[PDB]
RNA sequence: UAGGCAGCCCCAAAAACACGUGUGAGGAGAAAGUCCCAGUCACUUUGGGCAAAGUAGACAGCCGCGCUUGCGUGGUGGGACUUAAUUAAUGCCU
RNA sequence: ACCCACUCGGCACCUUACGAGAAAUCAAAGUCUUUGGGUUCUGGGGGGAGUAUGGUCGCAAGGCUGAAACUUAAAGGAAUUGACGGAAGGGCACCACCAGGAGUGGAGCCUGCGGCUUAAUUUGACUCAACACGGGGAAACUCACCAGGUCCAGACACAAUAAGGAUUGACAGAUUGAGAGCUCUUUCUUGAUUUUGUGGGUGGUGGUGCAUGGCCGUUCUUAGUUGGUGGAGUGAUUUGUCUGCUUAAUUGCGAUAACGAACGAGACCUUAACCUACUAAAUAGUGGUGCUAGCAUUUGCUGGUUAUCCACUUCUUAGAGGGACUAUCGGUUUCAAGCCGAUGGAAGUUUGAGGCAAUAACAGGUCUGUGAUGCCCUUAGACGUUCUGGGCCGCACGCGCGCUACACUGACGGAGCCAGCGAGUCUAACCUUGGCCGAGAGGUCUUGGUAAUCUUGUGAAACUCCGUCGUGCUGGGGAUAGAGCAUUGUAAUUAUUGCUCUUCAACGAGGAAUUCCUAGUAAGCGCAAGUCAUCAGCUUGCGUUGAUUACGUCCCUGCCCUUUGUACACAC
């Protein structure tokens, strides 16, 4: 998925020996949130923000300005 | 696929070697008792080739060698 | 004529024994269908081998002929006996 | 006789692992390195071999007893994982089937391959996963094949050649296909710029893909693959990763010594479908008309423009977005995952279609795509390169991908006549309008387009209508061949191709068999693009017309999983 071409290079080279050319490839995935231009997450990181639990009231306690 | 045998029909050819001739002077430069030397054969004719090249004579006409001009002995 | 556009014309109805029109001992010319079939070589079937089946295939051999010793010139497929051929399989190794 | 509760003796059985064992398993195979209740028999790695001999028993068959020489590093036991099974079970898939559709196989030709001939008819690849493949429709080139002719484009170092000159290159005639001084008659000239030998390098469509890389194909476009903690086992290992239901899916629901996770899948990206909502636009259009004119006539159809007008972006385009989430309802199902129907919606088959695509592998293909390559071969009369000619297309034969037909749902003539994907030349002759000539292909002078501007609105065919034919191997069919007319090409000869006439071959719905396919899909039809100077019967894409059939199953095939067996592990 498109996720390898925004987080993941991959390189591919051929080594000279004596007995024969060698096919070496390095793929590395950078972290994700450090990509800073456009994407930021996974597509299917889905974190859910905080519900930030508030104590309920029982009184009205009307306020005014 | 390997490569077979060639075995010609026609045998071996040689290459051209340049007659290495011990002479460059007797041949255009004429002995003299004073030491007067006339030059025995023509050069090139042409504008753009010189006069110094003592072109190649033949028995019958003139090929320069050189400067690619034909001319006459009968001149 | 049952029907159809139907008076023509047009398209389309109606069986059984002859031991029978499928013989003889029938003789002969020309070729087809098969158990058993073919001498060597090729390939085709197989992943590949063999064992079996197949191919109008080359050499044969065989049948003969030519003026022959050497050879060439033609065919180079021929056999035997049955009321509609049925294919059950992988048949064995690497 | 039966029921209940006891008891002694017995055949067994179920659970557990106190305990044992290498484990399988075992209430004995326990009470064994914490080793001793009594007693009898038997074994000392595997073969030779229960063989030879001797004895003894027997009518015999044979029984009992019973070696050695020699030979070998294993043989064997239990269990694990994988593979395989002519073992069982469960799943999946128009590269399987059902029901159908189109076919191929039948006929003629195009093309690929095998076979044959040749000096050469170059080779690679042979089940799916070779056989319109090497994006290979080759006249030169491609070429690597053959037959001929030159050239070195044989670097660099050393030793000579020797400047009383190492050697390159030569008109002319012969030779030669050759207007190659290739070489022969010849002397002209260039002038450490050469020649020879060795070392060494280089070129090589030369070999080795079973030495290799990369890439691609295949397993597999299926759905599978792992470790962390914990549980089980001495261990290899196993559970997790599953009975079941569900899904395209190890997709989920659940079950549950497992719980929580990672890769894959999904998610993602691109394309297609919608938006009278935003942004706009002479390289896209639309309406009145700033302007104008035509015809029919009292307004319809138009022809010409944006300083030869204005307004707008519905249609056209691309930027930002919204919209589908299987939404509402109903049924069914573990009321779960889901599935199905209706309603609505542009879209309810993963919304359609693709791109990327896990772990582990194949002695899969390519050395002839690579100046990717080890080794080997060749390196001068070259297996290097170039020039000329031929060939890869040769034809007793066989197979496959294909095109054209067997006709009236038709053939031919006339008329109407709509697409979409794309390509384009001065980085030289590309796409071509218009005018003219020519029956025709084709030719001439130009024009527009380096491109939403012109080809082009590619005015496409199929098709719709009207005529000719009237079931006739016929006006279906166009194989083959002759004559000429033109194009591209140095070269059309083995006919490149087109065009006019003439011959009208087999084919009368095609055997065993075999392929593909569930919706704008099959199929029909044409079009654009790869290759290309020309040539497509091929391929990659595009659009027009547009079905029938089923919403399922494991019958055949193939694949996967579970159990099972194995003396297999290179793994049938
Ligand atoms: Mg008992
Ligand atoms: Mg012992
Ligand atoms: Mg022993
Ligand atoms: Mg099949
Ligand atoms: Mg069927
Ligand atoms: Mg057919
Ligand atoms: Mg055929
Ligand atoms: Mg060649
Ligand atoms: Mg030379
Ligand atoms: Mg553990
Ligand atoms: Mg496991
Ligand atoms: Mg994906
Ligand atoms: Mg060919
Ligand atoms: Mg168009
Ligand atoms: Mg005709
Ligand atoms: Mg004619
Ligand atoms: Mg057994």
């Amino acid at each position: 998925g498109q996720p390898v071409n925004d987080f993941i290079d991959t390189a591919t080279r051929h080594v000279l020996m004596r007995q024969g050319v060698l096919g070496i490839k390095v793929k590395i995935m950078r972290d994700p949130a450090k990509s800073r231009t456009g994407p930021k997450a996974l597509p299917d990181a889905v974190t859910i923000i905080e519900p930030k639990e508030e104590e309920p009231i029982l009184a009205p306690s009307v306020k005014d300005y | 696929k390997k490569r077979k045998k060639k075995v010609y029909t026609t045998p071996k050819k040689i290459k051209h070697k340049h007659k290495k001739v011990k002479l460059a002077v007797l041949s255009y430069y004429k002995v003299d008792a004073e030491g007067k030397v006339t030059k025995l054969r023509r050069e090139c004719s042409n504008p753009t080739c010189g006069a110094g090249v003592f072109l190649a004579n033949h028995k019958d006409r003139l090929y320069c060698g050189k400067c690619h001009s034909v001319y006459k002995v009968n001149a």
